């Protein structure tokens, strides 16, 4: 599966 | 694959 | 792995 979401900018 | 963006 | 930063 794709990984998680990146942490905020 | 990567995941999305922040 | 993780996405990019936002």
């Amino acid at each position: 599966p794709p990984g998680p979401p990146g942490p905020p900018g | 694959p990567p995941g999305p963006p922040g």
